[PDB]
């Protein structure tokens, strides 16, 4: 299984400002045809996580503009545009090529 | 077989001088000519192949054109080491001849 | 030995139409085209027209469309060329000239003396 | 494209009309030209990785060049002729002393020239690739003037990139028997054959034809290898002449038509056997029985007059008419009960005979209709699977009307006490010769 | 660079046989040509033949053919010239030069043969008496 | 042998010429390239030779001779065809033979 | 592999017995997708031997996409079926309007989806 | 339309003596097979042009020893070996791969 | 290993199994060569006893 | 494609590899018994199949 | 004919010492698969010679520990681990590619 760490852990932010979430893989995730997979899902407390990027710099369906992530090699990123008072909640990447299907171990944003 | 003359069969020249020396060829040699320098006493060292194209080691002072029948070889700055005796060279057909020489000499 | 050989001179006012012809003889004429080119006083040549004598496929520079039209008799080896809108640009001498039949590279190996036609008013 | 077909009951039939006809009358011959350099010898003796490769390129040559060098239903009625005729006359007309001559001689300015050969015929000749040009002037003087030791591996990569297409003719040759077809991409590339198609001294209507369909024009030429001597590779590539397009042409299926009495042993069968396509040229429309003659290509109907028979207009009436006084229609007849369809372009044909389970479904419905006894004709709008007993067929799903044009089957008009069940090809006025 | 050392000085009476040997290095004197021209004082240089040292092929002028042979040893790197009788106008200076080139030609000519570069330093043969 | 009844005119081409059945009115011609049509194939079953035509059409088809170098003799003869009743000929046969061919004429 | 054999010298005849069977009742159509890009202009100019290369792969591919846009004794019984009747089924099911934009949109976050066409 | 540029546009010169004209073009000559082709026209005063260089190092049946001219890449050249008081006229050089088959601009040779 | 009929050579699989021979007379002297029709391409066992009847 | 019609059979190993037509074997909605047998003998089961354009 | 010049002529050596003999050939000697192929043969007097290596790093049957030779490119190498008094005679090298099949001079082995 291939293991995926997330940094950081602990994500303080003050409103307005960039985010950055990096997922870095333990090996490469690069299916036979070349896609490479990581998706990453935000969870607000309470509630059930929803899909926020599904292949490296795709946005999803009802993403707003804050939110893009685009990385090749080995990392990949997730970077917002302006975190607001929304954006609460924790974050996981996500690789599908390798069973099983490992998470990560998510960090949590809260505004400061 | 065929016949190569050298143009002029002598040449006199000051040092740093730029001169050309042709040499014209009996038969159209397709651009496969060679210029050898030889000395008194001394085995001929190959200049130039192709009639343009410089061999490695040789200085790029010397320079090459020509076609069909009609060959020269130019030189940019003369040195007293340069004034030897300058050979061009069939590579067409067999057997390879060479021409009549030219002897550079310093007045 | 080849000869293609040409019309005598000729004089127009503007408006008028030019049909020159280039008599073939030596060879098969049906293995070959012509190109048919200009020579003004002053200025160098231009590739007008080819016409093959072998499929009748045809091509024009793109200056001279709507003016060219190029007509092969092989029943005596002869190329004729009509152009209209005459002007001052057209005192010149025409110059014939062998052509591969298909689309590839021109050979041009043999040219007739040229047909000589001069505007004026 | 307004596409047609017409199911009859009365033969349990189906014409499909509504085609553009393509019917090759003609060869063209051209001569292509491969000019090599025969290399006699190669001397390098360095071990090196490069020279290893660029002595293994030239050892490859020098083979394929040692190797060209060794090289020197009514389908009974079709007459057995040489499709590689005019290929092998060109190429034996070559072999003659002079000839090499006159084609290298004539290609020395251009790349396209008519040659007039001893023989009395004029020939397109075209060099494709001159393996001589960048063997002469552009590798032999890298490779003699380094020693046989290459500078750059990029120069190796363009030789094999250059010399793969003599390697692969060379083997296509080999496995071939020098005659190959249809002629493959390495023989002549697609922009190479549209531009012969645009050269050849025909009309505009047969040269777009070919121009919109080169892929079927390649799969029905041929490919003859000819002389290889004087540092030239010549072939004759042997392209088909459509000498008449856009002209009327329909396909005609037919199904076992056999009767559904009760008794096992007592029942007769019927088929017309002039199945196949048939495409209008001149007086007489041609035939064609065996249907890998013909391809079918966008309402398009390339097929080859060779391969097809010449027969009067009145074929045509062979669907409207089956007791006509003017044609003869010709059939099979048997009494092997054996449930069975065809898949026309516009339907489906089942008959279904004896306890053979037969229906007609859609994915999203299940079954929608289930064959009675008989010949029956299922549409292609509404259907995407027939299954007549437990073998499965599927329904073409191409768009246009179809018209099921009823009619009473004619095999109630035999008494099976007399029908004779023995015969490959038979006709209508002969078959009721027999019955007298 | 690469270098090439040829016999002594030789003198002979008209009428024997002679033997001369040119030496060169291992790396390089596999994949060239070994040819051998002789000069003549007050006359430009003849060239005299050419020999391969891997396959021991020969190729001769045409006003030296059959006066005189040629042989090579891949061994001990060494290539010879041996004359069957010698001749009074024969006294001149013998040069032996490595010849890039040549080693794949088709339908010669023209010949790729491109330089003479390495030439060994000449050996002086005398027929006097 | 085999027999039949459908009269369809057709070709075989031969390793030094051609045979050309010609029936009905299906126009049948044998051409070479530099004179056009040099012969006209009447009824019957004919021979042309290999040397002086290039191409042969029978109908609207169009067939190529082989041009192979060699001997060709025109041994004359009597088709045979004539030789039997056609209201006897059985026209079912895809092998028969001669024998059985006359023991079915019997 | 328990193999049998019987000779019938009645017949002449010979069964040999004991195999396993595999009966095609029915064909399975799967949508096979390559994602090209259909590159518009390769205006390199320059003479170099690894740009004469790289512009010669860009040639190749080029032409590869033109060339697919150019593409656009018992016998006698045997019903004469269309062995690619399923495939071109599919293929004109496809060349209605809206259909590759299903197939783009399914495949955009997987590698295999079920896309419901227009057909059903 | 690939425009060919010659030089030089007039050319005096001495009996006996070689002669140079060159022909420059603006996109690659080269055909599918392989073959560049500019060709070499010359043209006496009162006559037909007549064809002097077929191919690139290609002499012309009846074209004497002193015409030749061979260059690659993106040059070609005319070499005239010894220029004789038949040579006066104007030259031309030609492509023949791209259509409209361009001439150039065609220089003056006389003797001095 | 191999079979050879008059001048032309087969040879014989050599799969591994077993071969039951078993025994019968042919069924060629069951018909009378005066009555065989042999213009049949498909025929029946019961049609062809009913073209000999 | 183009020497062919737009309809190729055998399917090519280009087209879909050996890994690639078991793994499509084992996806569909069918029992095991067949996709073992399909997998045991993806090279008779290519055979057997058609490519369309 | 490749000429294989082996070294050295004479070899005298040490009782339990290592020896050395070398074999190198005028041309090469890969066949068409890639196989080089020099066969090593040792003769006691009186007696006949018996193959001791059959290809390059091969030992034969019932050849001892003490033979082994292994060497690529232009040489090849026969290598005594430790000779012994049974070890004298002579030894030659032989290639089997080309036509005719050349043996070496042989090198005579004999205790000091």
């Amino acid at each position: 299984d291939v293991v995926l760490t997330q940094s950081p852990l602990s994500l303080p932010v003050t409103l307005g400002q960039p985010a950055s979430i990096s997922c870095r893989s333990s090996q490469s995730l690069v299916l036979s045809d070349g896609n490479t997979y990581l998706s990453w899902f935000h969870q607000r407390p309470g509630h059930s996580p929803r899909r926020l990027i599904y292949r490296i710099s795709h946005r999803d369906s009802g993403v707003p503009d804050r939110f893009s992530g685009s990385e090749s090699g080995t990392d990949f990123t997730l970077k917002i545009s302006r975190v607001e008072a929304e954006d609460v909640g924790i974050y996981y990447c996500m690789q599908g090529t390798h069973w099983p299907r490992t998470f990560g171990q998510g960090t949590k944003v809260e505004i400061k | 077989d065929i016949q190569l003359t050298q143009s002029p069969s002598s040449l006199s020249a000051s040092v740093g001088d730029r001169v050309t020396l042709t040499c014209r060829a009996s038969q159209s040699i397709a651009t496969f000519l060679n210029w050898f320098q030889q000395r008194p006493g001394k085995a001929p060292k190959l200049l130039m192949f192709d009639a343009s194209k410089l061999q490695t080691g040789v200085p790029s002072r010397f320079s090459g054109s020509g076609s069909g029948t009609h060959f020269t070889l130019t030189i940019s700055t003369l040195q007293p080491e340069d004034f030897a005796t300058y050979y061009c060279q069939q590579s067409y057909d067999l057997p390879l001849t060479f021409g009549p020489g030219t002897k550079v000499e310093i007045k | 030995q080849v000869q293609l050989v040409q019309s005598g001179a000729e004089v127009k006012k503007p408006g008028a139409s030019v049909k020159l012809s280039c008599q073939a003889s030596g060879y098969t004429f049906n293995n070959y085209g012509v190109s048919w080119l200009r020579q003004a006083p002053g200025q160098g040549l231009e590739w007008m027209g080819w016409i093959s004598a072998y499929n009748g496929n045809k091509k024009y520079a793109p200056k001279f469309q709507g003016r060219l039209t190029l007509t092969t008799v092989t029943s005596t080896g002869t190329a004729y060329m009509e152009l209209r809108s005459l002007k001052s640009d057209d005192t010149a001498l025409y110059f014939c000239a062998r052509d591969p039949p298909a689309v590839a590279a021109a050979m041009f190996d043999f040219w007739g003396q040229g047909t000589q036609v001069t505007v004026s008013s | 494209q307004n596409i047609t077909e017409e199911f009859y009951q009365s033969t349990c039939s189906a014409v499909s009309k509504g085609y553009l006809s393509a019917l090759r009358t003609g060869w063209y011959t051209s001569v292509i030209t491969i000019e090599l350099s025969n290399i006699k010898e190669i001397k390098c003796n360095g071990t090196d990785a490069k020279v290893k490769l660029i002595k293994q390129e030239l050892d490859k040559y020098k083979n394929a060049v040692t190797e060209l060098q060794l090289l020197m239903f009514l389908g009974f009625l079709l007459g057995v002729g040489s499709a590689i005729a005019s290929g092998v006359a060109v190429s034996k007309v070559l072999h003659l002393e002079g000839e090499v001559n006159k084609i290298k001689s004539a290609l020395l300015s251009t790349n396209k020239a008519v040659v007039s050969l001893s023989n009395g015929v004029s020939v397109l000749t075209s060099k494709v690739l001159d393996l001589k040009n960048y063997i002469d002037k552009q590798l032999l003087p890298i490779v003699n003037k380094q020693s046989c030791s290459i500078p750059n591996i990029e120069t190796v990569i363009e030789f094999q990139q250059k010399n793969n297409r003599l390697l692969e003719i060379t083997r296509e040759f080999s496995v071939n028997a020098g005659v190959t077809t249809p002629v493959s991409t390495y023989m002549l590339t697609n922009s190479e054959l549209l531009s012969l198609i645009n050269d050849m001294p025909i009309t505009n209507d047969q040269k777009k034809l070919m121009s919109n369909n080169v892929q079927i024009v390649r799969q029905q030429s041929y490919s003859i290898m000819s002389i290889i001597k004087e540092e030239v590779l010549a072939y004759v590539v042997q392209l088909p002449l459509y000498g008449v397009i856009d002209t009327p042409c329909w396909k005609l299926h037919t199904s076992p038509l056999c009767t559904t009495n009760t008794k096992e042993g007592s029942n007769i069968c019927l088929t017309r056997t002039d199945r196949g396509w048939y495409c209008d040229n001149a007086g007489s429309v041609s035939f064609f029985p065996q249907a890998e003659t013909c391809k079918v290509q966008s309402n398009r109907v390339f097929c080859d007059t060779m391969n097809s028979l010449t027969l009067p207009s009145e074929v045509n009436l062979c669907n409207v008419d089956i007791f006509n006084p003017k044609y003869d229609c010709k059939i099979m007849t048997s009494k092997t009960d054996v449930s069975s369809s065809v898949i026309t372009s516009l339907g489906a044909i089942v008959s279904c005979y004896g306890k053979t389970k037969c229906t007609a479904s859609n994915k999203n419905r299940g079954i929608i209709k289930t064959f009675s006894n008989g010949c029956d004709y299922v549409s292609n709008k509404g259907v995407d699977t027939v299954s007549v007993g437990n073998t499965l067929y599927y329904v073409n799903k191409q768009e246009g009307k179809s018209l099921y044009v009823k009619g009473e089957p004619i095999i109630n008009f035999y008494d099976p006490l007399v029908f004779p069940s023995d015969e490959f090809d038979a006709s209508i006025s002969q078959v009721n010769e027999k019955i007298n | 660079e690469v270098q090439l050392v040829q016999s002594g000085a030789e003198v002979k009476k008209p009428g024997e046989s002679l033997k001369i040997s040119c030496k060169g290095s291992a790396d390089s004197f596999t994949n060239h040509w070994i040819g051998w021209v002789r000069q003549t004082p007050g006359k430009g240089l003849e060239w005299m033949g050419m020999i391969y040292p891997g396959d021991s092929d020969t190729r001769y002028s045409p006003s030296f053919q059959g006066q005189v042979t040629l042989s090579v040893d891949k061994s001990v790197t060494t290539v010879y010239l041996q004359w069957n009788s010698l001749k009074a106008s024969d006294t001149a200076i013998y040069y032996c030069a490595r010849q890039v080139g040549g080693v794949v030609v088709a339908e010669p000519p023209p010949y790729y043969y491109y330089g003479m570069d390495a030439w060994g330093q000449g050996t002086t043969v005398t027929v006097s008496s």
